[PDB]
RNA sequence: AGAGAAAUCAAG
RNA sequence: UUUGCU
């Protein structure tokens, strides 16, 4: 590690991409889920009172609480109301141009939002075959049994899909018709559970952590609201200095690093992550300050009913526990669900409900991204608080600009304070404050004095993409350039990417050595002409946006006699990409 | 969509790979090497577009300018910039 | 009173053009009118030689008269136009709406030019017209649309502009009663709280005077868990040809005994390995099953261990708790370091170089070249270039199932051409049905020295060949599918390496303004104490031989160690610029760190290095 | 056996 | 499933 750790050149800030490993083979997670579900449902009620009491803690139904129950020594998961009215209200006054800005989509982009952008999510639960679908089918499933069971046809607007899934939530029983034509039941009640139900699942490729955790998805009965509710939040993210959405993160990052005083103040960067930040939130201050939010916009009723209806249905939600707990009974292994057996979660026994579990605090990462960067952003609205703020979710980075030290420490603890009043906690062992300001790092980008590296958190796959020799190339040489101008690689390593994919590009398609290709081609005389066939690359790091054919065409290494046979349409082999068709634009078959 | 990314280098060492229409022009043999399968599209092997740039079908130069004049423009756009003596700072 | 963007003229027009104050908006409707008519004066403004059109609405009915004689049109008096172009003879009608696309036509009389509220027009309309007009309209009604978000004007300007709106969603009855089921508040939330911050007594910020210690485990040394071998990993050099041939040739010329015996791999498993060798050289990689394959792949073991358990059935189910076997840094991590930067009689870093087209083209080849003759001829690349061919060469067999012994031999070429046997993977009878399944490898590897604390589970076999003397290391593994891939290409290793000696360089160019592509500084480091620093190029050999053997070592326990130890490593530089370092209550970031340091040698060996650094900066 | 890590493969 | 990336 002392090898890490320049002492003359360089900096350690500069050798802060060597403390990675993302070029060997991210973990997996294995077998069950459901000891991993539970813990994350079980963190919000042991962090509700200051003396663990998970069974008082579950029969709340909006985590609210008094300054007086808040933890400061530990994770904290109720909220304070008041605290969350006032600064929502704080926040609707400071950004109100932002406000603006979102009651222009309201009022204009909201109506007109087509429910087809529902097909490009994740694996859905469709709640008739019970099992995961993707995206397209589970919708087409979904709006099929809308139009079954109202008899009208549901108009291509989001708005519309919505206001048929509070339709057909009316009826006292529904049906469904399959198609193979085999009959389906509903009841209001096992509707209800069905759009209320989350499925779980590992998240897998997560790099960085030591313990594998899990992420859950909703309905698509109620993924419409969720994606209203989204996109709003993006609509007025985008609009404030405070966000970390991807937004210009170097203009940002760079425009708070230069923040300095006369060099008589104290200034100060707090590096920081929060710890159970999902498994702390409640959907019930994020509807208050949505509610808040659209109440001072002036906005209807309908609206905040619109908006509240998804937190209403996430508080009531049902957490799919997997597969079960492992039980070992001598040397064998078996799997059992929560409620047969004694465990650590016996608390939450009575909270099951057929194989999923009934939870009414805390949260599921991967659902409200935006929302919960939202909330966090409410909180830095005070008078206290007069230093810049910068939140990616989980992440944030803090500039302190205070007359002493004593102001300093005020204001960071007034920070951590006001994070645990919305119900966030910074965590304090990964929360890092130094002064004077000038070292930092925020969301895999590390800032010293005057100088941001953006390290990369993945290493680009540098193999064609599987799609066609050209395709392949455009798409990898596009990839590098693109990490290449973000300031993830400069340009020797730029240089040295583009040749080692030029090297695996070269090898996937038989060109590297003696293969059947190469023997082809050299028992018929077809001098290799263009990459892929074995050529010396024409692409260099200045021109890593043209298009390979043009290119030789330019320089001469393409003759009119060969253009007109490789760019024949004719030809039998024919299928941003902006390649040329030619013949070697093949598809493969399997 | 990792998964054609990860099948690509075994996809293209299948024995036919290819896909394409059938066509006359393509040879059933040519030098002692089979090219396209008369299987039950037809498939071809990856050596057929390097049989096909050799002894193709040529089309005509307009076809081509018209193809190319895309990628034409930007490639003569790079080339025609004039860059300035690079610095260190 | 008016808005940046709007005129004198045209405003006072517009304020006397219609009695205003008796209609629902007394301001909107004048400013949404008179940014019609600047629309109308600006594509007017233009010209071919005549106007390219002219205004037509805010004038008396004569000049309407003349036009329709003269210009050969009919204007009638509910719904004047705004603009007709002579050349085309058309009349058009520049109105403004929210709907980009839904157009309704209001009349069938004559085309209307349907305009966005933030510049953009119809979906056939803007052809028409040349491109300068279409960025003026454009430009207008963005800074119309700024000057409305900056007086609070959105809603009502979507009302003058769009009529009313309308409540577009409801929700019943029985649906609020499921949705207030698990909620104090109700669909609207209003909780009769005032809204207020209350104040809460703190903690304090306590200093961190001195960088803290990472725990040092304690058990057995940790042994070599690779999937293949590091420095130890050797080749016998065989006559230039195919691969088959070159097994042949080995094949030929090998008796083979077993030197240091494992009971994790018997010694019999090496019947599994010269059947396959004789199998690759008469041309069939895939080979029939013998018996001990059945040992060798674990056939059937999952059977076998299922009676084995259920064999001790009589007792209790008990919650199933884990334990990983905490062990300490090995001694074999610094002789692995040492060993894979030695020199190499060739360079096994050959990478087609980029074409030259632009000086910065030119740098940049230059650094690279640079940089791949400064560790290409290091043992270290040969192993990449070793893991690269046999992690290749290993996943092409795994994308059907197969219930027979596949071969996959590891076999380089020098420049001259002779062929390097590295070793050989067995791939035994595989269903491959998720991407993340194990499938069994039997892999033999030839070896440099053999420790047997370093290489507990591998058999060790001599192997003669032409006189010369091998060891032949067999290893019973079980990898999955997706790190096979990822090592396919471990040649990324080299990225990162790269990354550091560019911008030592590029700083030193910066410095003297001038490039120097042969610099190699002395990098001062906290060494041993014998030295104070290494040059550029040794440093960057062994930046290179730690990240190969980090990525090797890639597990959960490394991501969690390099994710908690880049604060330290700021807090570290913080300290060596004399800022100062402050801590929340209760903060122990060296707990982070020390929650992935159990079993990983790799991690263990970055551990002791951290802690040899001084930890106190005056 | 083995791979591995908080639980799964070593077929069905 | 025929075997050649320094």
């Amino acid at each position: 590690m002392n090898l890490f750790t320049p002492r003359s050149e360089i900096n350690p800030t500069t050798t802060q991409e060597l403390l990675y490993a993302y070029t060997g083979p991210a973990p997996v997670a294995y077998g069950t889920r459901t000891r991993a579900v539970l813990e994350n449902i079980i963190r919000p009620y042991q962090y509700f009172y200051k003396e663990p009491n998970v069974q008082r803690a579950l029969d709340i139904k909006t985590g609210c609480k008094e300054p007086e129950d808040i933890n400061v020594e530990g994770p904290s998961s109720g909220f304070h109301t008041a605290s969350v009215l006032k600064l929502a209200d704080n926040f609707f006054r400071k950004y109100r141009p932002a406000m603006e800005k979102l009651k222009y989509w309201i009022l204009v982009k909201l109506p007109k939002l087509k429910y087809a952008e529902l097909s490009k999510g994740r694996q859905t639960y469709s709640f008739i075959h019970k099992r995961n679908l993707p995206a397209p089918i589970a919708l087409e499933e979904t709006v099929e049994f809308l139009e079954q069971n109202l008899r009208r046809k549901i108009g291509p607007t989001l708005l519309s899909y919505c206001q048929a899934i509070a339709d057909v939530m009316e009826l006292d029983e529904t049906t469904y018709e399959g198609a193979e034509t085999y009959t389906i039941k509903f009841s209001r009640e096992e509707l209800w559970d069905q759009m209320r139900t989350l499925n779980t699942m590992w998240k897998h490729l997560e790099r960085g952590r030591l313990n594998r955790r899990t992420i859950a998805t909703p309905s698509m009965l109620i993924r419409g609201f969720v994606k209203i509710v989204e996109d709003a939040a993006k609509e007025i993210l985008e609009n404030v200095p405070t966000s970390g959405v991807p937004v210009g993160g170097e203009e940002k990052l760079a425009k708070l690093a230069s923040k300095q005083t006369f060099h008589t103040a104290v200034t100060g960067e707090l590096s920081g992550d929060q710890e159970k930040f999902n498994e702390c939130l409640d959907p019930d201050a994020m509807r208050l300050m949505w509610t808040v939010f659209l109440r001072k916009l002036g906005c209807p009723d309908w609206i905040m009913e619109l908006f509240n209806i998804p937190f209403m249905v996430f508080k009531s939600k049902l957490a799919d526990m997997g597969e079960g707990l492992v039980y070992t009974k001598g040397k064998l292994t078996d799997r059992k669900p929560l409620g047969e057996m004694p465990s650590e979660f016996d608390d939450l026994v009575r909270n099951v409900v057929g194989n999923s579990i009934s939870c009414r605090l805390g949260m599921f990462m991967g659902m409200y991204n935006l929302t919960s960067t939202l909330l966090a952003l409410i909180s830095i609205e005070r008078e206290e608080l007069t230093g810049s703020h910068v939140e990616s979710s989980d992440d944030f980075i803090h500039f302190f600009n205070c007359k002493t030290h004593e102001e300093m420490f005020k204001q960071a603890e007034t920070l951590r304070l006001t994070l645990k009043l919305v119900g966030i906690n910074m965590s304090p062992s990964k929360c890092i404050l130094i002064s004077p300001a000038g070292i930092g790092e925020f969301n895999s980008k590390f800032h010293h004095r005057d100088f941001v590296g953006n390290v990369a958190t993945e290493l680009p796959a540098l193999v064609p993409n599987g799609t066609n020799p050209m395709t392949d190339l455009a798409m990898g040489l596009n990839v590098i350039k693109h990490s290449v101008n973000t300031g993830q690689m400069n340009l020797c390593t730029g240089a040295l990417a583009m040749r080692i994919f030029n090297h695996a590009y070269k090898y996937a398609y038989m060109a590297l050595g003696v293969t059947r290709r190469t023997r082809f081609m050299e028992e018929n005389a077809i001098t290799p002409l263009l990459t892929n066939q074995g050529a010396s690359p024409v692409h260099s790091f200045s021109t890593m946006h043209l298009d390979e054919v043009a290119l030789r065409r330019h320089l001469g290494l393409l003759d009119e006699e060969t253009l007109r046979r490789i760019l024949n349409p004719n030809n039998p082999v024919t299928q941003e990409d902006y390649s040329v068709p030619s013949c070697f634009k093949y598809t493969l078959s399997r | 969509d990792h998964a054609p990314q990860m099948r690509l280098v075994y996809s293209v060492r299948k024995p036919w790979p290819i896909s394409m229409t059938p066509s006359k022009e393509i040879p059933l043999v040519f030098n002692g090497t089979k090219l396209k399968d008369t299987i039950l599209r037809t498939r071809a092997n990856i050596v057929v577009p390097d049989y096909w740039s050799k002894y193709g079908s040529q089309t005509s130069l307009e076809v081509v300018n018209a193809i190319l004049y895309a990628e034409d423009l930007k490639v003569q756009r790079f080339f025609s910039t004039e860059w300035g003596e690079i610095r260190y700072g | 009173d008016r808005p940046d963007h709007i005129d004198s003229r045209v405003w006072e027009l517009s304020e006397t053009q219609e009695d205003w104050i008796t209609q629902v908006h007394g301001h909107v409707r004048r400013v949404v009118e008179c940014w019609k008519y600047t629309i109308c004066c600006l594509i007017s403004n233009m010209h071919t030689g005549a106007p390219q059109y002219d205004v037509f609405k805010w004038q008396d009915r004569s000049t309407i008269e003349w036009i329709c004689s003269k210009k050969k049109v009919q204007y009638p008096e509910r719904d004047t136009p705004d603009l007709y172009d002579n050349e085309r003879a058309v009349a058009y009608k520049v109105l403004l709406v929210s709907d980009l696309s839904d157009h309704s036509p209001t009349s069938g009389i004559y085309h209307d030019l349907a305009f966005n509220l933030e510049g953009e027009a119809e979906e056939s309309c803007a052809l028409v017209l040349r491109g300068s007009q279409l960025q003026d309209i454009k430009g207008f009604l963005c800074r119309a649309l700024e000057w409305v978000v900056s007086n609070n004007l959105t809603q009502e300007v979507v009302e003058t502009i769009s009529g009313e709106a309308k409540l577009q969603f409801s929700v019943g009855t029985t649906f609020r009663t499921l949705l207030k089921r698990d909620t104090d508040w109700d669909v609207i939330p209003t909780p009769r709280v005032e809204p207020n911050v209350p104040r809460i007594e703190g903690r304090r910020w306590t200093q961190m005077k001195k960088l803290p210690l990472l725990k040092e485990k304690e058990g057995p040394p940790s042994p070599w868990r690779a999937l293949l071998l590091g420095a130890d990993s050797e080749y016998i050099v065989c006559p230039p040809g195919t691969d088959q041939e070159a097994i042949s040739w080995i094949h030929s010329q090998s008796e083979i005994e077993c030197i240091r015996e494992s009971k994790s791999t018997p010694a019999s498993v090496i019947t599994c390995l010269t059947s396959s060798l004789q199998s690759f050289a008469e041309g069939n990689p895939v080979r029939s099953r013998i018996h001990e394959d059945i040992i060798a792949f674990g056939i059937n073991k999952k059977q076998e261990k299922k009676q084995s358990a259920s064999s001790s059935a009589s007792g209790e189910w008990k919650r199933a708790e884990y334990q990983v076997e905490e062990m300490s840094l090995p001694p074999w991590v610094e002789e692995e370091m040492v060993l894979l930067r030695s020199d190499q009689e060739d360079n096994w870093i050959e990478l087609e170089k980029n074409a030259i087209y632009t000086e910065v083209d030119g740098v940049a080849e230059g650094l690279v070249d640079k940089y791949i003759e400064i560790v290409g001829r290091t043992k270290v690349a040969s192993v990449i270039e070793k893991w690269q061919i046999a992690a290749t060469r290993t996943f092409s067999q795994l994308h059907t199932d197969r219930s027979r012994i596949t071969a996959c031999p590891i076999i380089t070429r020098d420049p001259s051409g002779n062929c390097q046997f590295w070793g050989m993977v067995l791939l035994g009878p595989h269903h491959v049905k998720r991407d993340t399944d194990n499938a069994p490898l039997l892999i033999a590897e030839i070896m440099g020295e053999d420790t047997e604390e370093k290489y507990p589970k591998h058999s060790v076999f001599s192997l003669k060949v032409e006189g010369k003397q091998f060891l032949l290391s067999l290893k019973i593994t079980s990898f999955s599918r997706n790190k096979l891939y990822t090592f396919s290409n471990i040649r990324r290793v080299l990225i990162q390496p790269a990354s550091i000696y560019s911008q030592v360089v590029l700083s030193r160019a910066a410095e003297n303004n001038s490039l120097n592509l042969e610099v190699n500084p002395e990098i001062q480091l906290y060494l041993e104490g014998a030295q104070r620093g290494m040059t550029l190029y040794q440093w960057v050999r062994m930046i290179l031989c730690l990240e190969f053997l980090m990525a090797i070592y890639n597990n959960p326990q490394m991501e969690g160690f390099l994710a908690n130890m880049r604060r330290l490593h700021m807090s570290r530089h913080a300290m060596m610029e004399r800022r100062q370092v402050f801590l929340p209550f209760g903060s122990r970031p060296e707990d982070k760190v020390n929650e992935c340091i159990i079993n990983n040698p790799i991690v263990a060996y970055l551990a002791k290095g951290w802690n040899s650094m001084p930890n106190v900066y005056y």
